[PDB]
RNA sequence: AAUAGGUUUGGUCCUAGCCUUUCUAUUAGCUCUUAGUAAGAUUACACAUGCAAGCAUCCCCGUUCCAGUGAGUUCACCCUCUAAAUCACCACGAUCAAAAGGGACAAGCAUCAAGCACGCAGCAAUGCAGCUCAAAACGCUUAGCCUAGCCACACCCCCACGGGAAACAGCAGU
């Protein structure tokens, strides 16, 4: 369970798939502006190992830290594709959706 | 068999709580201190009655009576007598265990004397050492001069008995000899000058009554309660007296006569009261005014 | 005046009024909400008013927001074990959402009281040092002890200038 | 007050002022009832209700006027154009 | 910038800069009685002289500390892992804390806008062509820092086999 990687679980958006078995993921965190006391998104890039090359640019993925980095910049592995780009499944109902509209009604399977 | 009640018994605390009274204007008197601009709320009659109810609850906490403890026994315990150290030091060492999570009455504080004796610190050294390393707000390492007899009479002349007791509570432990001596001198000045109203709606009224009842000197307080139409408190005072002096002339008289209410004050006034005549007169006057109101 | 609507949100007093302190398991909190629809109003007010308070009390928890990705709003928490907690928030007010996640993933008042007490052990009253760390810098500040020579000159007998002079 | 001579301007202003008196409500006859923040033209004045003993911590002219009204405790901050008449 | 004040005009209002009043530090002028306490080269320029590391039945241990300086400057903080060291020797440990790995971490200039190999996969062979960057990369300049203290340096060549050369940025002193 121990790891030398600082970020153990992070969610991000895939922004690149040009590296073999590696997805480039933009992770955003909220950071407090000390003067304005307003939160602004601060984005950081993480390389994630994607053995099956199943990540598509734009999908939301969950990354898990590796025990030790496998490369200079690869410290995480693809743990789960949360929201496949253009193929989102509503977690609350389990039905496919296109934006704020259902593609299959939850009433179909009762 | 039959134990006499303690100060913290629920029956005694209930009696003394009512005799004390709760006055929100006195209990929450404006304090002379650094001020901030006040805040304001718009409240309905119900929201106001709730806010006043919460104030009464906060007042019953502020009026919580301190426990009445007996004087602590001097500490005279020698841990070791290393005579080889005799004459090697001119000044004694006081060692205080400052481990944070220890009750102050469980902290070992020991003194190595120039004779070589390792002894436990005295009660006075203990309270002084606890203040050095665990300073409590309102307490001084050196005893303030306000507690000298000449300076207490100054405070009594100004009717500042409650300040005397607040200062004594902050400076001395409840079982200290200085804590008890000051309280007793304060209670006696109240009895001599009939200043029992100075302590009503304070946490110090019960301790004052406890002192009078145990010392069989309730005649002054009983008169003050009648002159103020507090017969319920005056009757409870006579009942508390009987509870703590069961084998007494007044307690038997009440049993033989099955006295209740105002009758208890008459039984007490004749048998045990020293100012029995002044009570009957003061009580007679009260019954008259009560009849005038009835008619 | 302070810019924007509800400038109270940009005050330290407001941000410190959050009551949700997540358990150490919580690593990521994703918020999926919809910009329009009467049934997603509580989630919008939750994002508007309370997400800043949650982040303030949980600076190391990643909070990411997603707009109009699904038909209904929901919160999802990712825990260190790998477990995921899905919280449906459609039809719920922002105050109910805050109370829900506090119950299932927030530290209770007892656990927080304990932590505050352990912090007090770090500042021992008996320790002497700079004001930044201790109440008193030197024992000379304690009444009854020999005061500092900068305020009360020491007797000639307790000073080395005259001890050597007599001895020499 | 306006005049060629200074003593005549003093007479006109002070005698006219008594015909244009305002009544100012005071909380407990020592402070204002609530914080007052207003702009008059380009002069901003922010006033804060204060407890007894705070004194008049205000622009010197506001201090002078407050003594005439009878306000004893108030904080005021003047921002923008600092014009005596405004 | 504050409770503010002075100053643009023939005059008014507005905007605006400048300055005044407050509190410290250094230096200069003039002046100065005592006591206690704190603090105390401008200069990483060159240094006369003296001293600053010994201990101990020989082995070793120590002189790697303390003391100094502020030249350089995101090696200081957190996590992971794990040496040396302390707990007499072992503690499958505790404390302490390197190296390595992950994260975080100054100011000014965008008239420094591109950097120029800065990536990934594979046991390897080798293959793919990526990686950083206007959310400020790369670059230049300034500066010891976040002060129970910490970092860096220790005549210079970042280092110190070697070379230049012969070293007080230890105390006192010139
Ligand atoms: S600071 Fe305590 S002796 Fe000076
Ligand atoms: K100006
Ligand atoms: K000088
Ligand atoms: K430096
Ligand atoms: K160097
Ligand atoms: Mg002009
Ligand atoms: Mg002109
Ligand atoms: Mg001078
Ligand atoms: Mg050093
Ligand atoms: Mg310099
Ligand atoms: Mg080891
Ligand atoms: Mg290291
Ligand atoms: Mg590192
Ligand atoms: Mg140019
Ligand atoms: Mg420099
Ligand atoms: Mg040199
Ligand atoms: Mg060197
Ligand atoms: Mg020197």
């Amino acid at each position: 369970v121990r790891s030398s990687v600082h970020a153990r679980w992070i969610v991000g958006k895939v922004i690149g798939t040009k590296m073999q078995k590696t997805a480039k993921v933009r992770v955003t965190r909220l950071v407090l502006d000390p003067y304005l006391l307003k939160y602004f998104n601060k984005r950081k890039t993480y390389f994630a190992h994607d053995a099956l090359q199943q990540c598509t640019v734009g999908d939301i993925v969950l990354l898990r830290a590796l025990p030790v980095p496998r490369a200079k910049h690869v410290k995480h592995e693809l743990a789960e594709i949360v929201f496949k780009v253009g193929k989102v499944i509503d977690p609350v109902t389990g039905k496919p959706c296109a934006g704020t509209t259902y593609l299959e009604s939850p009433l179909s399977s009762e | 068999e039959t134990k006499k009640p303690t100060f913290m018994d629920e029956e005694v605390q209930s009696i003394l709580t009512k005799m004390t009274g709760l006055n929100l204007q006195k209990t929450f008197k404006p304090a002379i201190q650094e001020l901030k601009p006040p805040t304001y709320k718009l409240m309905t009659q119900a929201q106001l009655e709730e806010a006043t109810r919460q104030a009464v609850e906060a007042a019953k906490v502020r009026l919580k009576m301190p426990p009445v403890l007996e004087e602590r026994v001097p500490i005279n315990d020698v841990l070791a007598e290393d005579k080889i150290l005799e004459g090697t030091e001119t000044t004694k060492y006081v060692f205080t265990d400052i481990s944070y999570s220890i009750p102050h009455r469980e902290r070992f504080i020991v003194v190595r004397e120039p004779s070589g004796t390792l002894r436990k610190a005295s009660w006075e050294e203990r309270d002084r050492m606890i203040q050095v390393y665990f300073p409590k707000e309102g307490r001084k390492i050196l005893t303030p001069i306000i507690f000298k007899e000449e300076n207490l009479r100054t405070m009594y002349s100004q009717d500042r008995h409650v300040d005397v007791l607040n200062l004594c509570f902050a400076q001395f432990e409840p079982d200290s000899t200085e804590y008890i001596k000051v309280h007793h001198k304060t209670y006696e000045d109240i009895d001599k000058r009939g200043k029992y109203d100075l302590l009503r709606s304070t946490r110090y009224f019960g301790g004052m009554v406890w002192y009078f009842v145990n010392n069989k000197k309730i005649d002054g307080l009983l008169i003050d309660q009648i002159q103020r139409d507090l017969i319920d408190d005056a009757t409870n005072l006579v009942q508390l007296y009987h509870v703590l002096h069961p084998d007494g002339q007044s307690a038997q008289g009440a049993k033989d006569q099955a006295a209740e209410g105002i009758n208890l004050i008459k039984v007490f006034a004749k048998t045990e009261a020293q100012k029995g005549a002044y009570i009957e007169l003061t009580l007679q006057t009260y019954q008259e005014a009560l009849s005038r109101h009835s008619a | 005046p302070m810019k924007g609507r509800f400038p109270i949100r940009r005050t330290l007093q407001y941000l410190s009024q959050g009551n949700v302190v997540f358990k150490d398991s919580v690593k990521v909190m994703t918020v999926n909400y919809n910009t329009h629809g009467e049934l997603g109003e509580g989630a919008r007010k939750f994002v508007f008013f309370n997400i800043p308070q949650i982040q303030y009390k949980n600076p190391w928890v990643q909070i990411m927001m997603f707009k109009n990705m699904t038909p209904s709003p929901f919160l999802r928490f990712y825990l260190d074990s790998g477990e995921q907690v899905l919280v449906d928030v459609e039809t719920k007010s922002n105050k109910e959402i805050m109370e829900h996640i506090r119950k299932i993933l927030g530290k209770n008042e007892e656990t927080l009281r304990e932590e505050e007490e352990e912090k007090k052990q770090l500042s021992h009253p008996a320790n002497f040092g700079p004001r930044k760390y201790c109440l008193r810098e030197c024992i000379c500040e304690v009444e009854g002890q020999v005061p500092c020579p900068s305020l009360v000159p020491l007797p000639k007998e307790m000073r080395g200038k005259y001890k050597a002079a007599l001895k020499a | 007050g306006k005049a060629t001579d200074r003593m005549d301007a003093f007479r006109k202003a002070k005698n006219r002022a008594v015909h244009h008196l305002h009544y100012i409500e005071r909380y407990e006859d020592h402070t204002i009832f609530h914080d007052i923040s207003l702009r008059f033209k380009r002069t901003h004045i922010k006033m804060k209700k204060q407890p007894k003993g705070y004194g008049l911590r205000c622009h010197r002219a506001i201090i002078t006027i407050c003594r005439l009204i009878g306000i004893k405790d108030m904080y005021a901050k003047v921002s923008g154009s600092i014009n005596m008449l405004s």
